[PDB]
Order: structure tokens, then sequence, then C-alpha cells
């Protein structure tokens, strides 16, 4: 499984100014968090798929 | 007679490079302020009469 993010450079600006957050660790937070959730819904998933 | 033509040049000294810039003119015309936001805001305080 893969996944990927496209930030643009000056969006990294404004995101740690303004607001006062790191554009990339965002989106390092967001797709490794989402894919383990993925992972976690498919075991989850295969479960009732092969219950009886 | 051994002249000068039959001795052969190596590599030409290099005297001098030459650049080229302006003369440029900003730091003196305009009056310089950084901004700390996408979104810069200038403040206009003006005094009027009862005629506004």
């Amino acid at each position: 499984r893969q996944l990927k993010a496209a930030y643009s450079i000056e969006l990294a600006q404004d995101l740690r100014a303004v607001h006062g957050m790191d554009a990339d660790a965002e989106l390092s937070g967001i797709l490794a968090t989402e894919i383990m959730l993925e992972i976690n819904r498919e075991v989850v998933d295969w479960i009732n798929y092969s219950a009886q | 007679s051994t002249t000068t033509n039959s001795n052969s040049i190596g590599r030409p000294n290099l005297v001098a490079l030459t650049r080229a810039t302006t003369k440029l003119i900003y730091s003196d015309i305009v009056a310089t302020q950084r901004t700390n936001q996408p979104v810069a805001a200038f403040y206009g305080i003006k005094y009027l009469n009862p005629d506004n």
C-alpha cells in the first residue's frame, strides 16, 4: 500500500506563518495515519467477510 | 637567428574579469518594511473638518 502528497513551497511559508504549523509534518501526519486506519479497517473487514 | 617566432606561447594570462551590474536604486527610492503575513495592510488616518 502507498500514498502520495503534493504541497507547494509557498503554502509551507503561509502555513508556517499566519497559523503557525509546519506544512510538511501535517501531510506526513496525515498519510501515515490514514494508511494505518485503512489496514486496521481491512483486518476488521476481512473478519466480517469470512464470518459464518 | 632564433627569433620569438620560433617560440610558442602557452596559456595566456587572465588579467581581468568584467561583470556588468546596474547601479540598483531601490533601497533609496522607496520605504521598505518586512511584512509577517501574506497580506499587508496600511492604515491611512486622516484629520477632517466639519465639511469632511
